[PDB]
């Protein structure tokens, strides 16, 4: 039994450019009034190979907390293309919008990123070096791969 | 005449045609296991299984299959239990002109489960219906999953279908503490809370003195000695994870008792993650119970009706499952392959009739 | 190299019987024992549920795989296909 | 100085059987090496859980609810929120 829990996730700008922020419209729900507050990262998997490349590109706190559903806006910041691999940078990644209470991970979702070229021509010949300000990214909303740890609240 | 009662739930309108192949009651192993130092209950099988089919013209003869359930009976001398095994559509009712947004398929379904349920209602004998719920590609017709006019449900939504299909069944008794009936579901990994919300939105509004729905197993209503080991009190249906289960902990016997699992409420904690209920998608075990006030030699007439034996019913099923229903042309010549095997097993030239909607509701 | 296409699912079923061997199984469940520095043992039982588990695991791994290497417009799934759906389910 | 290792003991046909089991169409031949790396993985996170409740409740044999204990840790998967 869970106190909190998520009943959808809303991607607002897709496919959006691959620099431009991530915005997600979140609805959960709130069975009673808790202590501490809800806290929210997302990270990016820039590669695949190894836990390294992980970024966290934002971190909102969420406190107090309304009985019931509630609805908010979600923004955070582009991935860092110092940090990502310029091999693994187009194509499909993984992201990951974590959700805890009181430091304790107790929902984590996951979701499939594919980075695309704007330009078919870009797509058949890409070049050495990235165009980054002609790539898109279009992550699929339609299966959210959401696991649910129980934790203890209060 | 099973023709007619499914004739007054569907559309007006809204023409089918209905084969069913049925067997006759024959003995059987027993549904539930043998306490020790006894024999087991003698056990009466009967196998049924439904096919709806349409046509993509009005005028000629072509033939789509767009349905089809299979349904077990076991009578034993104190119980009646009604087992859906598998069900499968083929999604070529797409081609069915002005077929209404009504559920159809939902409507076929309750129909024939509550004709099988009048027709094999007992004086004084309890009523079980249960069924097993888990979302995959396809069931009854290979390569149908192909044709993109065919949606599968997901988890939730195959669960969520099943109980509405079940609910207006259980609607037409009176609540239990005149014939009286309760529905209990459980779906493995879900709390309470979590399963109360795969209820039909009608759940939400009965009186919570007496309620319908319940989250929970009918033990008390299924056995009368509770002191009986676990394993004697849990169903074991053909294609079931609760008989795999149920074997391999019979495989831990020399008492009666298991040696990991002392407990009915261990058996579903541990049922929980079982390979079936815990590969990612959701499961759901359903059963509904009546009581009775108190607790050709057939009754469908319809000439879709076939009984064959149970040689020539496996013959005729088995045929139509190991066909193909890809493409369109593949699922209609599937079609009428089947209805002319159905024919020739049971010495007609046809089997099968019209069906056609008289509710306009 | 090796790539192999897999038998077509004409009908699926609702209870499945385990796929893994189960000597070789647990066989592998006394090393990992072993080399966690323990002297206790499982019940049968309890590996038995450790394989259920582990298969159970093992097919939606595969089935987020599959996914993965289908929006990568492929139908061979590959080393990477696999990394990638351990992240997505939550792993590190 | 270097021992076996039983995980290359699940044999190739049965991690196939399990993939198209969980639906894939066709897949590599140099897969088999990670598979068997990620199924070590997790079943030595499920066994090492599972241990640790054991030997904590002062027992010498591991129980199946131990390894449901075990596995209550690792969360549950689905699709969706419902």
């Amino acid at each position: 039994m869970s106190v909190v829990s998520l009943l959808g996730v809303k991607i607002v700008n897709n496919p959006a450019p691959f620099l431009a922020p991530y915005q997600f419209e979140i609805t959960f729900e709130c069975l009673e009034q808790l202590q501490k507050d809800l806290e929210w990262k997302l990270t990016y998997v820039g590669s695949a190979t190894s836990s390294e490349y992980d970024q966290e590109l934002d971190s909102l706190l969420v406190g107090p907390i309304p009985v019931g559903v509630n609805k908010f806006l979600f923004e955070a910041d582009a991935p860092d293309l110092k940090r990502i691999p310029t091999s693994e940078i187009l194509g499909v990644t993984v992201i990951l919008l974590t959700c805890s209470y009181d430091g304790r991970e107790f929902v984590r979702v996951g979701y499939y990123v594919n980075n695309e070229y704007d330009s078919e021509e870009l797509t058949q010949d890409p070049p050495a070096k990235p165009i980054i300000e002609r790539i898109r990214r279009n992550i699929l909303a339609e299966k959210p791969r959401v696991t649910r740890f129980a934790i203890k609240w209060d | 005449d099973l023709g007619d009662s499914l004739a007054k739930v569907l559309p007006t309108g809204v023409k089918v045609t209905i084969r069913h192949i049925s067997s006759a009651p024959s003995p059987c192993v027993a549904l539930f296991a043998a306490p020790p130092g006894e024999e087991p209950e003698s056990t009466f099988c009967e196998n049924h299984f439904l096919a709806v089919s349409i046509s993509p013209n009005e005028n000629e003869e072509s033939e789509v299959i767009i349905f089809g359930i299979e349904v077990l009976v076991y009578g034993t001398a104190h119980l009646t239990t009604i087992f859906v095994s598998k069900a499968d559509s083929t999604g070529y009712l797409h081609l069915l002109k002005n077929a209404p947004k009504v559920s159809l398929l939902r409507l076929i379904s309750n129909a024939f489960l509550s004709f099988l349920v009048q027709t094999h209602q007992r004086p004084g004998v309890r009523l079980m219906v249960s069924l097993f719920a888990r979302a995959q590609n396809q069931y009854l017709f290979p390569g149908s999953i192909e044709n993109p006019e065919k949606h599968v449900l997901d988890d939730r939504g195959l669960i969520k279908w099943w109980c509405r299909v079940i609910d207006p069944i259980l609607r037409e008794y009176e609540p239990e503490t005149k014939s009286s009936a309760t529905a209990f579901l459980i779906v493995p990994g879900c709390d309470k809370f979590e399963t109360r919300g795969f209820f039909p939105i009608t759940a939400r509004s009965d009186g919570k003195d007496r309620p319908r729905w319940l989250n929970s197993y009918p033990l008390h209503q299924l056995c009368d000695n509770p002191n009986a080991p676990p394993r004697c009190l849990v169903p074991r249906f053909p294609d079931d994870p609760k008989t795999r289960f149920l074997i391999d902990l019979d495989d831990e016997l020399p008492s009666g008792h298991w040696r990991s699992v002392k407990s009915l409420a261990q058996f579903w904690e541990m049922m929980s993650f079982r390979q079936e209920c815990s590969a990612g998608r959701l499961v759901g075990f359903l059963w509904l119970v009546i009581n009775p006030p108190g607790l050709f030699f057939w009754p469908d007439t319809g000439r879709g009706h076939a009984v064959l034996s149970e040689e020539d019913y496996k013959a005729a099923i088995n045929f139509l499952i190991d066909q193909d229903f890809n493409t369109k042309h593949k699922a209609i010549a599937s079609t009428k392959a089947w209805a002319e095997k159905v024919a020739s097993l049971a010495d007609q030239l046809w089997v099968g009739q019209r069906v056609e909607g008289r509710n306009a509701t | 190299p090796g790539t192999v296409a897999l038998r077509e699912i004409r009908r699926f079923q609702k209870s499945t019987e385990l796929l893994i061997r189960k000597l070789p199984f647990q066989r592998l469940v006394r090393e990992i024992a072993q080399d966690f520095k323990t002297d206790l043992r499982f019940q049968s039982s309890a590996i038995g549920a450790l394989q259920e588990s582990v298969e159970a695991y093992l097919v939606s791994l595969f089935e987020d795989t599959n996914l993965a290497a289908i929006h990568a417009k492929r139908v061979t799934i590959q080393k990477k296909d696999i990394k990638l759906a351990r992240r997505l389910r939550g792993e590190r | 100085k270097i021992l076996r290792d039983n995980i290359q003991g699940i044999t190739k046909p049965a991690i196939r059987r399990l993939a198209r089991r969980g639906g894939v169409k066709r897949i590599s031949g140099l897969i088999y090496e990670e598979v068997r790396a990620v199924l070590k993985s997790f079943l030595e996170s499920v066994i090492r859980d599972s241990v640790t409740y054991t030997e904590h409740a002062k027992r010498k044999t591991v129980t199946s609810l131990d390894v449901v204990y075990a596995l209550k840790r690792q969360g549950r998967t689905l699709y969706g929120f419902g």
